[PDB]
């Protein structure tokens, strides 16, 4: 039981280490949304010019 | 001498009673099973 409790604490420390990559995933999630919104407008502008043509 | 015989018998009864009181088997049956249920885990900043 003491050996198992050590390994459980080892996993808890590793999950604390992976908190940083979660933050990067949140940062990329924000950047993905801003890209999908801005590029659709760029697609919409191109479609509007094609509509004018 | 009934008084002296009574006192010895009662003193014997007290001595047998004390010997019975410590006549037992201690056990240690508290393992670390509850330690395995104390997995402290960090709340993630969602």
């Amino acid at each position: 039981g003491f050996e198992e409790a050590i390994t459980l604490e080892e996993r808890a420390q590793k999950s604390a280490e992976a908190q940083i990559m979660l933050f990067q995933a949140k940062r990329e999630n924000v950047q993905f949304q801003l890209e999908a919104a801005y590029r659709a407008r760029l697609h919409h502008v191109n479609n509007e010019i094609k509509k004018r043509l | 001498p009934w008084i002296m015989v009574f006192l010895v018998s009662m003193a014997l009864l007290w001595a047998i009673m004390t010997m019975v009181f410590f006549l037992y088997q201690p056990r240690s049956v508290s393992s670390a099973k509850g330690f395995s249920d104390r997995t402290v885990y960090l709340n993630w900043k969602w």
